[PDB]
Order: structure tokens, then C-alpha cells, then sequence
């Protein structure tokens, strides 16, 4: 039983950086990949990036240029930032893991734990 | 639609038998900083009365002996050899048989004191937090009871003793197996018909001492404890040449209206039982089988997911260790060309296979539903590689013949 | 980079029967070993989505077994043998096989 908690602001005013935190319990950092899912009420999910646990990072092309990911492993945890965020770019809902194995290619089975989630808003 | 495919290096082990290292500050080789990798999700059945360490540190120390041609307990490590590891089972409440939990590794051991006694345990590790029964058969048996106390007590040697501590010692004695014994708990003597395994039996920098200990188990303390003891005379009022250290632990021995024990007895092999009981030699077994949808620390992975510690895996373990620049001796040399066979086998198993020198490879050996009728999911993200070698050990000769047919008949 | 279809994008089916939920691509997804590169979840509302089918057609843990997966290539279609009381939600497609992933717009099922 691996659960996921999610530490964030939410109410920030436009056009700085949005900074989230999120930790797991139950099982190391060691064998999957953590990503995050964007949710719009009018765009639905939409990939973001993922990091592995020695700090390698996949984006997106399009949110590339303004977001970054990192990786603390002293306590589990790992975060982002959103650099410039605005009202129509409101992203970074949820939290995620993957599940993964690896013959002659490292195939990705699907995605199991889901953190509660927390909600963005921004000002005007 | 599933095929066959080959890991090598998983995080698979069992339990073995093997001779291990000295290490010391014949056999002397220096021991640098250690280290220490925890487990996860890994369970771990502990059994220290069939324990192997127990014959080897014995035939160390009659080996020690011997070589006479000072002799002050110094901490000995046993470190084990390349190829094996060493598990420790740090459970609060590991009473010495059975599963437990929050087992870890370690590349070997911590400081051990070869110091001979009976009947009492002398500058033994001291317990965690509670006071420990040891015994292989506590319910009935003329099998002897070991008594690991949190609380140390001082002795000086004529013996010395506080004997407040030894009162509180053995209140809290007969607390602590009231509720295993009904029958109420009384001390008696030995009663024995000689001396050589109900006394005091130690040494103190190369002068033996024979040290009575009935005036501390019987049927109150009044101050200081005086007991008197004798030297061996080699073919009177002596017995007090400073000679300090401390109690830890008590071997008690059980009878057949009230419960009577008997200290003393035993051989001993029993009183150091009492020291590497939280340990245990596995031997890795690095290969295994694994069915995919393909055709064509080193243990800490061990517990978690299947696919977790299938991804983990990389090519950084040269072989299959500290020290250079050194004499080998005969026992490392003996282990070092064994884990090298060792290697060198699991390499020829590659080679006759598709694999080749790779970790992974695919091979064309189509599953059955007799090896194993498990879904997919549930063999490849739920279970530890353990748990899936020990289900599949049974048909592991069939699987590798299967395997070198179809290679050789392509 | 690629373009994603759900169909059809509401649906309304009585509890008893089976429902079908066509999903498609505009690049190939077939693997030249691998299965598929889709994967199918369920969001509820209010609630975390979890996980359906992942890699083809092959369900996970929690399964009612009420729900399975077939396709290949463009077309692809998942299908429920009943519908009660958990499963009404939104299902969402998801390509995995190359660069930026896409979920695609999902689509909504309840009961009449
Ligand atoms: C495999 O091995 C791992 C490692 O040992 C085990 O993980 C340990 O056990 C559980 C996870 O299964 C962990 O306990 C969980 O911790 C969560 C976070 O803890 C923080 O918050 C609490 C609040 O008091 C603090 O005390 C703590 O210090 C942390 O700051 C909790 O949120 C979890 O609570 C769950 O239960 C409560 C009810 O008691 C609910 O209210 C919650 O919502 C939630 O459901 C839970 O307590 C534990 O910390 C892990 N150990 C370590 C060292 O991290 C796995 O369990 C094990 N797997 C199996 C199958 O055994
Ligand atoms: C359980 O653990 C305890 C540890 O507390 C052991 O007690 C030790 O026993 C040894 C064995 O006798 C003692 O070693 C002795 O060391 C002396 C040197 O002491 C130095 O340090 C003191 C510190 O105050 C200084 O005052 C002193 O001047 C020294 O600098 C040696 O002198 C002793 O004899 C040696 O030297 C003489 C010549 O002087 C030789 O003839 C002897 O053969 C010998 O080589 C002796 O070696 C040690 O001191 C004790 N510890 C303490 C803290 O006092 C127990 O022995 C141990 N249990 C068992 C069963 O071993
Ligand atoms: C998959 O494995 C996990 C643990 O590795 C199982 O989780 C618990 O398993 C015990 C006994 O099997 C159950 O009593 C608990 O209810 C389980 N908890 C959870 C959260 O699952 C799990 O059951 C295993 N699942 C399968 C399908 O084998
Ligand atoms: C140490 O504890 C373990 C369990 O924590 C004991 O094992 C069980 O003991 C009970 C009572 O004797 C038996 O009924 C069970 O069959 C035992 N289970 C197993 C798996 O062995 C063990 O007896 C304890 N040993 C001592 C010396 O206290
Ligand atoms: C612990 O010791 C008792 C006592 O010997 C064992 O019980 C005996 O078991 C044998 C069978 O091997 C019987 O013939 C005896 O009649 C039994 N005696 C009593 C008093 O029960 C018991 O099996 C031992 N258990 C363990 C785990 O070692
Ligand atoms: C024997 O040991 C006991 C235990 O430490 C000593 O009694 C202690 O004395 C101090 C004050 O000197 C008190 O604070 C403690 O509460 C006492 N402990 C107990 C358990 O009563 C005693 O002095 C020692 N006697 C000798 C001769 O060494
Ligand atoms: C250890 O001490 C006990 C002290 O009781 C010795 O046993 C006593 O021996 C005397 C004669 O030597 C008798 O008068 C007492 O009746 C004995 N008492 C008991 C309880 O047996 C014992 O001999 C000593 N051991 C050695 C080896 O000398
Ligand atoms: C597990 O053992 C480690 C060893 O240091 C200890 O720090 C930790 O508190 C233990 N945890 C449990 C739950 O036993
Ligand atoms: C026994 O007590 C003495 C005095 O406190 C201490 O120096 C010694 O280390 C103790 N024995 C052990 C094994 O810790
Ligand atoms: C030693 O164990 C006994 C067992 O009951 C306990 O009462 C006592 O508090 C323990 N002492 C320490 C110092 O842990
Ligand atoms: C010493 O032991 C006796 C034996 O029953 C006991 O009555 C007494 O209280 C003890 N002394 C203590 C605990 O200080
Ligand atoms: C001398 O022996 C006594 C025993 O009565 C002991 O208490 C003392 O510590 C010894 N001397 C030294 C220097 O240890
Ligand atoms: C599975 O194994 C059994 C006996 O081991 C054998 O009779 C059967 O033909 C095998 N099935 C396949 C498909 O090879």
C-alpha cells in the first residue's frame, strides 16, 4: 500500500513562479518513473514530464521552455516550477507514478497510485 | 504467447553454507569503514540454533589457542566472501527463532570478543530493550536457556559483586519467564558431581580462575557478595589480582509444586550462540527466468516490485574486496578462487545460450500453463524475484534443457 | 505529436448490456513486438482516476474482469460486459509510444 501526498501553494497572482512539492510512503524511488499529469476542466490530461531517481528529466516541448523538475531523495520527495505561469496555462494537478520493465527496451506498463491531487487558482 | 527470457544479476538469494574471513586489528586481514544497506518488503526466517557461524568461530578459537609458542580478547569480525552476503535480523523483539522483519545487509560484522565462559556471560552485547528468552524448545526439553539482560552488571575478581543489581537482575528474571512457566520460579544449585560444568570457569590475562557462584542462586544480598574462588595450581586466601569486567547474560538449565532451575551446564558452543544470533549467511544466486511478450547495492532492489527491480539492474558489478596489497591466506584464496569458478560457470550457462555476454536476451522458448498459471500483471508487478525463483525452482532443470535444445536446433 | 480520437464523445447505455468506446490514432501505434502502445483509464467524479487497461489489452489488478480491450493499429475499442454503479465516469484514451503523450478529449458514460 504506497500512498501519495502533495504539498503546494494553489492561490498565487499571475505571472510567477508556481512551486509543488509531492512525497511518497511506501516504497522507494528506486525501479519506477514519477510523472505528472496536467488537468484542465476543458483540455482533460495532458502529459507534462517525468523524472527517474538519479535526476535524468523528459518534457514536453511545448511547457519546455518555463517548467523545471527536481528530485530530493534525503526524504522522498520531488518538485517543480512553473516559471511565468498564466490564467489559460493552469496545470499541474495531480501527481502520478509508473510502472516500468525492461527487455531490450524499457516498455511502460500503466500507471497505478494516484495522489489525492490539489487545485490551482490564479488571480486576476 | 508468452516467451522465455534470461536475467542475469537479479536480486535473488538462499540460504547456504560457506567458510568465511577473519578480520582483525594466521589470518589478520585490516578491516576499513563499513557500511550498512537496509531492505524493504523482505521477510526473513531467522533460525540461530541451526546456525553454521557457531562451528567455524569454534574451530578459530581452538585454532587461536593452540598457536601458543596477553592473550586479551580483541574484536574479531567474520567478513564474509565474495559471492555471499550477511543478513541481520534487527527486529526489537527477535527472540531468536522465526520470521521477522527489517532484515538488512551488511558486507560482514561488527566486533565480537572470543571470551570462554560458563555458566555466566562475560562482556557479551548487551540486549535492546527488554530482558530475551533464547530457546530451541522452551515448552519441554534438557535443552539449556539463555537469558540476554538490558541491565549490565559489574563483577570483580575472590570475586566482588554489588549484589543490588544482581537482586533487581533476578527479580526481573522471574518476571520476564512468569508467563511462559506457570509454576512458580525457585534458583537452586547446581548440584553437580564436579566442578568442570558448575563453576566459574574464565581466564584473566593467562591465569584461570574457578569461581564458586553458589552464593548467588539460591532458595538476601546484605551488602557486598563476596565469593570465593581458586587458581589452578600447576603440578590458599587469594583470588583478588583486579580483575574487572561485566555480566550480561545467564545460561539457566530447566528440571523435570514450584519451577526449579539450574544454572551452569551446557558446553561451550552455547555461550557464543548467545552472540551471533541475530545473524545469517546467504549465498546469492545470481540468474533467473522470466516470461515477456519479446521474440527473437546489488540487493537492495530484493523485495521490491518485479519490474522495479528488473530496471534497477546495471553494469556495475565487475564481478559476480577492501583490503589490497596484502597476504592472502588460505582460507581467502581458497573462497576467492571458488567465487571465481563460480563466475566463470554462470558465464559458460550465457554462452551456451543466446545471450551471449548481455544481461537480457530473447529466446525462442514458447511458456506453458504447467511452469506457472498466473496472469501476466500479476508475475511481472507484484511479486519480489524471491518469492518467483522459490515458485519456479521445481522446473528449472526442464527450462534450461528446453532452452538449450531450441538454441542448438536453430 | 500525434492527433487523438475518442468516439463517441457521449454515450447513454441501460444497465444489462454491453458498451463499446472506439478510440483511434493518426500514426500508427503497432509495435513490432510489443502489443500496443495505448492504454485506457477511468476518472470518477470527485475522485483520483485509476487504472483499466494498460498495454494492449491486458487488465490489472481490481479488474471486475467487466471491461476489456481489443484493437490494432488505427482502430481500437474497449467494451463493458455490465454496467451498475462504479464504473459510470469518463474514460480516456492514452497513446505512449513516442515523444509528447496525448490523452485526447474523453468520453462521458452514465445510465439511462
Ligand atoms: C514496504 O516497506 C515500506 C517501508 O518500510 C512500508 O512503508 C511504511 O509503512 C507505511 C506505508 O505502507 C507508512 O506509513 C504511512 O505514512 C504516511 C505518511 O506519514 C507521514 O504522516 C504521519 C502522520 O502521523 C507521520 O506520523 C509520519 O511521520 C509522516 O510524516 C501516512 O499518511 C499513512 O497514514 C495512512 O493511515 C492513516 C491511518 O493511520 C490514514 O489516516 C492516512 O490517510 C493514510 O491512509 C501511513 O501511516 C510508513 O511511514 C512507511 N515507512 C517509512 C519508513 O516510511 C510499506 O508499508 C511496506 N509494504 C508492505 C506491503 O508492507
Ligand atoms: C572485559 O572488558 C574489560 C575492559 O574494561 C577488561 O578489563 C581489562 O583487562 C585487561 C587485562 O588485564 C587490562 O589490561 C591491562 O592494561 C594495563 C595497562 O593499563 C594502561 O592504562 C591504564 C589506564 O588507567 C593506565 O593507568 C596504565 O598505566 C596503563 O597505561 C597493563 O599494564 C596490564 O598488564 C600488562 O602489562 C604488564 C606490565 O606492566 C605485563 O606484565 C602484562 O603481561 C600485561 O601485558 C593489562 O594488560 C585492562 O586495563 C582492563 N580494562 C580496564 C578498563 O581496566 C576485561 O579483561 C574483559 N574481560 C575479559 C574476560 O577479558
Ligand atoms: C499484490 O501484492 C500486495 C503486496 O505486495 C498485496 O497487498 C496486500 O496483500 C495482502 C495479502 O495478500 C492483503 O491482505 C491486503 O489486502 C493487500 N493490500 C492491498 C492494498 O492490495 C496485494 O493483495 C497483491 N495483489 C494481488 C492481486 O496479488
Ligand atoms: C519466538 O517467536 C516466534 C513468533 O514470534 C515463535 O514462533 C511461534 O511460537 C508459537 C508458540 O510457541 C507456536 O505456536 C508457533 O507455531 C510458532 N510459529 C513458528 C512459525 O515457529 C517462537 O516459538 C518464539 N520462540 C521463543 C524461544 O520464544
Ligand atoms: C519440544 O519438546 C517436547 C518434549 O520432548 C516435544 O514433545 C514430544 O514429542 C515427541 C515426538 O517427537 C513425543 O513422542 C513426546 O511424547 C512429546 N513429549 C511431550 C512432553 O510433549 C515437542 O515435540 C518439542 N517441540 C519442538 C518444536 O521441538
Ligand atoms: C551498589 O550499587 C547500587 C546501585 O547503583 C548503589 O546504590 C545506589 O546509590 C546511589 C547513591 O550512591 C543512589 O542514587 C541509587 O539510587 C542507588 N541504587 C540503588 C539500586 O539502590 C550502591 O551504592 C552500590 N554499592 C557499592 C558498595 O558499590
Ligand atoms: C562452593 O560453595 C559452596 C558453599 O555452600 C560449597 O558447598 C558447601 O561445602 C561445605 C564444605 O566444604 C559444606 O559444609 C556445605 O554444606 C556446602 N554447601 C552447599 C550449599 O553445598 C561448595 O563446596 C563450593 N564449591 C567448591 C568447588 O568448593
Ligand atoms: C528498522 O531498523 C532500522 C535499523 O537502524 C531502524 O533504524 C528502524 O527504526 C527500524 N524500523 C522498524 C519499523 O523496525
Ligand atoms: C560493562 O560495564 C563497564 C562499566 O560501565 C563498561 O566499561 C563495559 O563496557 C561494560 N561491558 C560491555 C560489554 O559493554
Ligand atoms: C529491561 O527489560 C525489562 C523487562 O520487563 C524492563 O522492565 C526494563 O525496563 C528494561 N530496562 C531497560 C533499561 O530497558
Ligand atoms: C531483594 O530481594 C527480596 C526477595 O524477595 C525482595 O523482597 C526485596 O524487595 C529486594 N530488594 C529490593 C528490590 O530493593
Ligand atoms: C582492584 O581490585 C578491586 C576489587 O576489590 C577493584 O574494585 C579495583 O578496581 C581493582 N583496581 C583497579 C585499579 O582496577
Ligand atoms: C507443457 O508441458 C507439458 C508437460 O510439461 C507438455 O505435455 C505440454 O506439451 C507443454 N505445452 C506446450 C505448449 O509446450
Amino acid at each position: 500500500q504506497v500512498q501519495l501526498q502533495q504539498w503546494g501553494t494553489g492561490l498565487l497572482k499571475p505571472s510567477e513562479t508556481l512551486s509543488l512539492t509531492c512525497a511518497v510512503y511506501g516504497v522507494s524511488l528506486r525501479g519506477y518513473y514519477w510523472t505528472w499529469i496536467r488537468q484542465s476542466p476543458k483540455k482533460g490530461l495532458e502529459w507534462i514530464g517525468e523524472i527517474d531517481e538519479i535526476g535524468r528529466t523528459k518534457y514536453s516541448q511545448s511547457l519546455r521552455s518555463r517548467a523545471t523538475l527536481s528530485i530530493d531523495t534525503s526524504k522522498k520527495q520531488f518538485s517543480l516550477r512553473l516559471t511565468s505561469v498564466t490564467a489559460a496555462d493552469m496545470a499541474t494537478y495531480y501527481c502520478a507514478r509508473w510502472r516500468l520493465m525492461m527487455v531490450d527496451e524499457v516498455t511502460r506498463h500503466g500507471m497505478d497510485v494516484w495522489s489525492q491531487g490539489t487545485m490551482v487558482t490564479v488571480s486576476s | 504467447n508468452l516467451w522465455v527470457t534470461v536475467y542475469y544479476g537479479v536480486p535473488v538469494w538462499r540460504d547456504a553454507d560457506t567458510t568465511l574471513f577473519c578480520a582483525s586489528d594466521a589470518c589478520v586481514p585490516t578491516d576499513p569503514n563499513p557500511q550498512e544497506i537496509p531492505l524493504e518488503n523482505v521477510t526473513e526466517n531467522f533460525n540461530m540454533w541451526k546456525n553454521n557461524m557457531v562451528e567455524q568461530m569454534q574451530e578459530d578459537v581452538i585454532s587461536l589457542w593452540d598457536q601458543s609458542l596477553s592473550f586479551d580478547p580483541i574484536p574479531i569480525h567474520y567478513c564474509a566472501p565474495a559471492g555471499y552476503a550477511i543478513l541481520k535480523c534487527n527486529d526489537k523483539k527477535f527472540n531468536g527463532t522465526g520470521p521477522c522483519k527489517n532484515v538488512s545487509t551488511v558486507q560482514c560484522t561488527h566486533g565480537i570478543k572470543p571470551v570462554v565462559s560458563t555458566q555466566l556471560l562475560l562482556n557479551g552485547s548487551l540486549a535492546e530493550e527488554e530482558i530475551i528468552i533464547r530457546s530451541e524448545n522452551l515448552t519441554n526439553n534438557a535443552k539449556n536457556i539463555i537469558v540476554h539482560l538490558n541491565k549490565s552488571v559489574s563483577i570483580s575478581c575472590y570475586c566482588e559483586l554489588n549484589g543490588t543489581e544482581w537482586n533487581e537482575t533476578l527479580n526481573k528474571v522471574t518476571e520476564k519467564l512468569k508467563e511462559h512457566f506457570n509454576k512458580t520460579i525457585v534458583f537452586q544449585p547446581p548440584s553437580g558431581g564436579d566442578l568442570e560444568t558448575t563453576m566459574h570457569h574464565f581466564n584473566c590475562r593467562g591465569e584461570f580462575f574457578y569461581c564458586n557462584t553458589t552464593k548467588l542462586f539460591n532458595t538476601e544480598f546484605n551488602g557486598t557478595i563476596i565469593l570465593p574462588c581458586r587458581i589452578k595450581q600447576i603440578v590458599p586466601i587469594s583470588g583478588i589480582i583486579n580483575c574487572t569486567s561485566n555480566i550480561t547474560g545467564i545460561i539457566l538449565t530447566r528440571d523435570g509444586t514450584d519451577e526449579t532451575f539450574r544454572p551452569g551446564g551446557g558446553n561451550i558452543k552455547d555461550n557464543w550462540r548467545s552472540e551471533l544470533y541475530k545473524y545469517k549467511v546467504v549465498q546469492i544466486e545470481p540468474l533467473g527466468i522470466a516470461p515477456t511478450r519479446c521474440k527473437r547495492g546489488f540487493l537492495g532492489a530484493a523485495g521490491s516490485t518485479m519490474g522495479a527491480a528488473s530496471i534497477t539492474l546495471t553494469v556495475q558489478a565487475r564481478q559476480l574486496w577492501l583490503p589490497d596489497m596484502t597476504v592472502w591466506g588460505i582460507k581467502q584464496l581458497q573462497a576467492r578462487v571458488l567465487a571465481v569458478e563460480r563466475y566463470l560457470k554462470d558465464q559458460k550457462f550465457l554462452g551456451l545460450w543466446g545471450c551471449s555476454g548481455k544481461i537480457i536476451c530473447c529466446t525462442n522458448v514458447p511458456w506453458n500453463s504447467t511452469w506457472s498459471n498466473k496472469s501476466y500483471e500479476e508475475i511481472w508487478n507484484n511479486m519480489t524475484w524471491i518469492e518467483w525463483e522459490k515458485e519456479i525452482s521445481n522446473y528449472t532443470n526442464r527450462i534450461y534443457d528446453l532452452l538449450t535444445e531450441s538454441q542448438n536446433q536453430q | 505529436d500525434i492527433v487523438m480520437t475518442q468516439s463517441p464523445l457521449s454515450l447513454s447505455v441501460a444497465p444489462g448490456e454491453a458498451a463499446s468506446i472506439s478510440c483511434r490514432s493518426t500514426q500508427s501505434l503497432l509495435n513490432r513486438n510489443g502489443d500496443n502502445y495505448l492504454e485506457w483509464y477511468l476518472r470518477r467524479p470527485g475522485r483520483s482516476p485509476q487504472l483499466l487497461i494498460y498495454l494492449g489489452s491486458e487488465r490489472a489488478l481490481g479488474v471486475p474482469d467487466r471491461f476489456s480491450g481489443s484493437g490494432s493499429g488505427r482502430d481500437f475499442t474497449l467494451k463493458i460486459s455490465r454496467v451498475e454503479a462504479q464504473d459510470v465516469g469518463t474514460y480516456y484514451c492514452l497513446q505512449t509510444r513516442q515523444g509528447a503523450f496525448t490523452f485526447g478529449q474523453g468520453t462521458k458514460l452514465e445510465i439511462k
